[PDB]
RNA sequence: CCACCAGCCUACCAAACCCUGUCAAACUCCGAAGGGUCCCAGGUGGAGCCUGGGAGUGAGGGCGCGAGCGAUAACGUCCGCGU
RNA sequence: AGAGCGCAAGGGUAGAAGGGGGCCUGACUGCGAGGCCUGCAAGCCGAGCAGGGGCGAAAGCCGGGCCUAGUGAACCGGUGGU
RNA sequence: UCCCCCGUGCCCAUAGCGGCGUGGAACCACCCGUUCCCAUUCCGAACACGGAAGUGAAACGCGCCAGCGCCGAUGGUACUGGGCGGGCGACCGCCUGGGAGAGUAGGUCGGUGCGGGGG
């Protein structure tokens, strides 16, 4: 999960999400990696879920890194209200992730390990992903 | 010109030892004296008027001058005095005047002090300067018990054209500053 | 030191407890101390 | 450090750009814009006298003549650290009308 | 190692890429023309290369000259190379990134521990006269929490450097497990 | 606010006016400022009325 | 483990700097498309300018992309350029 | 220039608007070219003229405050004058 | 015409930092006296009035070095007028014109007009 604990605005307007990754598809960290496929928010709920399922499966495992960060406020309105009158609320604390972005990466593992790990992990995630090695990624800072 | 005991010795004694050991083949680069300012900034001027500066003016009185009540800067809510107009007793000494200051200093002011072990050899700025403090005001000659209230030490500040430790140090020792050890 | 209300100067001595006879030039005419 | 452009409080109209320095006194009257000068007068950088305050007087007045020959009326004493101890040449009698 | 090269004309890259030739640029000192290579064997040879090894480009211009890489822009969308820059080679103290082969399996390693792969490729100013192949890094005695950096690496007698040097090239980090359910708190 | 309130200034030498404000709270006793009336040049001006 | 006061260490907490990547409507070193305006030029059209009589009009709707809001739901509501 | 510049933020500012001292009192009069803005109304900006006035060695500034909030058309009348 | 320096303006960091070297014969600067003009909330520091001996460190001017700083092409890509499909939408493609920053190559410690004095 994790997030800023008091950042700036309790509410910010959802947004239009097209594509470009903005940058962040290479490495310098993990040997194996998971890259997003569809332009979307990914919940810190799903985020710590992947975190779990992953470290979960490979116990005693090495370190896993997250380049990304869930810094977006969902504006949630109360259940069965009526329109207008206000706005949503600081719920659903998620990250903006567009295709190409490396959500997360592993190192110290095995081949098959990193495979199955990132496999189930990304399976959890609210979309689909790509499993990747570490080669052409060489250089981009 | 106001020839005191240490100024004349400065003229003579400095050029030998300094130029001979240290070596300075530049008539004017040779880093000698500079501004010697004295400062006694308390924080007790919460108020007590300039009846509290009155005891601060008696200080410049002893050096033979009149001072400047420079002050604070900020709003300390803890030990009072916001804004910044309390006590920061400050006066500047140059050439001849500075000379008689250090005269009274190491001729008679030094002797006294009860914990006068030896001048602090660690209080160097490293840029040809030398700051230090002290416990008693009356340590200086011209002030005896008749005025004192309790405690009023000072913060002697001194600058030199000097830039390193040894030059200013042995300068002080060719101008009578017996250090610790 | 300029001005006009300056507490002046004038020479002073030092009749120490040893017999020292030092010649100074500060604020107070009759100075004499310890060593 | 006395920039401030006192020269900007002198961007008003027409200039007298100078500087006082130990020995010589560099009194110049200057058409600005293109920074095209005109009327200069100095201490012994003019081969006149060796005393700055004396020179001043004479020089300002000498300078006056030069100015008035080229059809010159008014400017403004240009210097930041000028302080105005006058040098009561003060380039005032010295053609300008001055002050 | 060997690879083909062809001079670019100025046709819009859309066509170039749409075919099967990767469009790229080369230069040295003041020269700055445009070129292109052929993906598959280029992708292949580049695996074995990057800025770590050295490229040769034979060219149907009666000249066959070599380069090293530099700055490879990608597609973002769908991940893959689309453009490369190639700096021509010389003899004068060139700055680039030499691979750091990690040798050793000490106390951090063995007793758990994961290496910090920070700087495989490090900034050194080695004269193109010489070609350092694979700089050795002495990991033969490190513990978790302790690192390796600076001059600790191999400076091959014909290789200088000018990074920091304080820059941690590698280090050891602790493993995780169900003890993160403890942190779950 | 009426603490700074609102008063006006008349000349001596018979009448005249000009529009002003005050500040009784601040060390403001009375005022003999120096302005200009409708007639002649600059002169006295005395403080008065609401 | 000492005092005139310090050392010393860790799979610790963390001010700062350095690197490693990074997010951004109310951040902005740079900065497009474009839009704005005046100058020269064309352009003859139910153009345009000036005054004068008479109006109607002021719940609009849809689609298009740009943004809010809703839940990146509504044959949803709210604006904008566009039709 | 991250300080300060009353007060919220934004713009801006150390070639000053910030901070210290001296004389003062242009929160001036009679006017106002020509512009902002705009349905009306009201609001914003101002060279110069002229009286005379403060300061300035001069050049010169001055129709309050670094600027944007601190505001209420008319009808009723209070009060001084013409 | 030009050489050095001083008074100066203009370009607005490729002009700045710093490290270094070098000049005082006219200068500039420190220096020098603080009686005279004058001032410091304290200081002849600062501003000063008057000035011989010295000096070229510190001030500065001119040079050398890119280490820091700043500039940054050329290719490509972002994104976008206008036109046109494809997707349930989230969104994606294509043509024509426009065309960034990121950084790689490299570049850079300076450009310049008025007046004055010495040769």
């Amino acid at each position: 999960m994790l997030m800023p604990r008091r950042m700036k605005y309790r509410k910010q307007q959802r947004g239009r999400l097209k594509g470009a990754t903005k940058g962040g598809d290479y490495v310098a960290f993990g040997d194996y990696g998971l890259v997003a496929l569809e332009p979307a928010w990914i919940t810190a709920q799903q985020i710590e879920a992947a975190r779990v399922a992953m470290v979960r499966h490979f116990r005693r495992g090495g370190k896993i890194f997250i380049r990304i960060f869930p810094d977006k406020p969902y504006t949630k309105k109360p259940l069965e209200v009526r329109m207008g009158k206000g706005k949503g609320n600081v719920e659903g604390y998620v990250a903006v992730v567009k295709p190409g972005r490396v959500m997360f990466e592993v190192a110290g593992v095995t081949e098959e390990q990193a495979m199955e790990a990132l496999r189930i992990a990304g399976h959890k995630l609210p979309i689909k992903t790509k499993i990747v090695r570490r080669d052409a990624y060489d250089e981009a800072q | 010109p106001l020839d005191v005991a240490l100024k004349r010795k400065y003229y003579e004694e400095v050029r030998p030892e300094l130029i001979r050991r240290f070596g300075y083949q530049n008539v004017w680069e040779v880093p000698r004296l500079e501004k010697v300012v004295i400062n006694q900034g308390l924080g007790e001027a919460k108020e007590d008027a300039r009846i509290l500066e009155k005891a601060a003016q008696e200080l410049a009185l002893i050096t033979g001058q009149k001072p400047a009540v420079t002050r604070a800067k900020k709003s300390i809510s803890n030990f009072k005095l916001r804004k910044g107009m309390p006590i920061g007793l400050r006066v500047t000494l140059r050439r001849d005047r500075m000379w008689i200051f250090l005269e009274k200093l190491l001729n008679v002011a030094l002797p006294r002090i009860r914990d006068f072990r030896g001048l602090n050899p660690n209080s160097f700025d490293g840029r040809g300067n030398y700051n230090l403090g002290l416990r008693e005001q009356l340590i200086f000659p011209e002030i005896t018990y008749d005025m004192v209230d309790a405690l009023r030490g000072m913060d002697i500040a001194v600058v030199t054209t000097a830039e390193t430790d040894e030059e200013a140090r042995a300068l002080l020792e060719l101008l009578g500053f017996p250090f610790r050890k | 030191m300029k001005e006009g209300i300056h507490p002046k100067l004038v020479p002073a001595r030092i009749i120490c407890g040893c017999g020292n006879v030092i010649e100074t030039y500060s604020t107070k005419p009759e100075i004499y101390v310890e060593v | 450090k006395f920039r401030v452009r006192n020269r900007i409080k002198r961007t008003g109209r027409l200039r007298l750009s100078v500087f006082r320095s130990l020995k010589h006194i560099y009194a110049q009257i200057i058409d600005d814009e293109k920074g095209v000068t005109l009327v200069s007068a100095s201490s012994l950088a003019l081969k006149l006298k060796g005393n700055k305050t004396e020179v001043a007087r004479q020089v300002g007045r000498a300078l006056a003549e030069k100015a008035l020959a080229l059809g010159i009326k008014q400017v403004a004493f240009d210097r930041g650290p000028y302080k105005y101890h006058g040098r009561v040449k003060a380039l005032a009698e010295g053609a300008r009308e001055g002050g | 190692y060997r690879l083909k090269a062809y001079y670019r004309e100025g046709e819009k890259p859309s066509a170039l890429r749409r075919a099967g030739k990767l469009p790229g640029v080369m230069y040295n000192r003041h020269l700055n023309r445009k070129v292109y290579v052929d993906l598959v064997e280029f992708d292949k040879v580049f695996r074995q290369a990057s800025i770590h090894h050295v490229i040769v480009l034979e060219l149907p211009d009666g000249q066959s000259l070599p380069t090293l890489v530099r700055q490879v822009n990608l597609d973002k969308r769908r991940r893959r190379p689309e453009h490369v820059d190639f700096f021509v080679l010389s003899d004068e103290p060139v700055e680039m990134y030499v691979p750091l082969r990690f040798v050793g399996t000490p106390a951090g390693v063995r007793a758990g521990g994961v290496l910090q792969e920070i700087h495989r490729d490090i900034l050194v100013k080695v004269s193109p006269r010489n070609i350092p192949e694979f700089i050795e890094v002495d990991v033969s005695g490190l513990e978790i929490g302790d690192s390796l950096h600076a001059s600790d690496l191999k400076l091959p007698p014909g290789v200088e450097l000018a990074v920091s040097p304080e820059e941690t090239i590698a280090a050891v980090v602790p493993p995780e497990d169900v003890e993160k359910l403890a942190e779950e708190a | 606010v009426r603490i700074k309130l609102l008063l006006e200034c008349t000349e001596c030498k018979r009448r005249n006016y000009a529009t002003e404000k005050n500040k009784r709270n601040t060390p403001n006793k009375l005022e003999l400022r120096k302005y200009c009336p409708w007639c002649r040049k600059h002169t006295v001006h005395r403080e008065v009325k609401i």
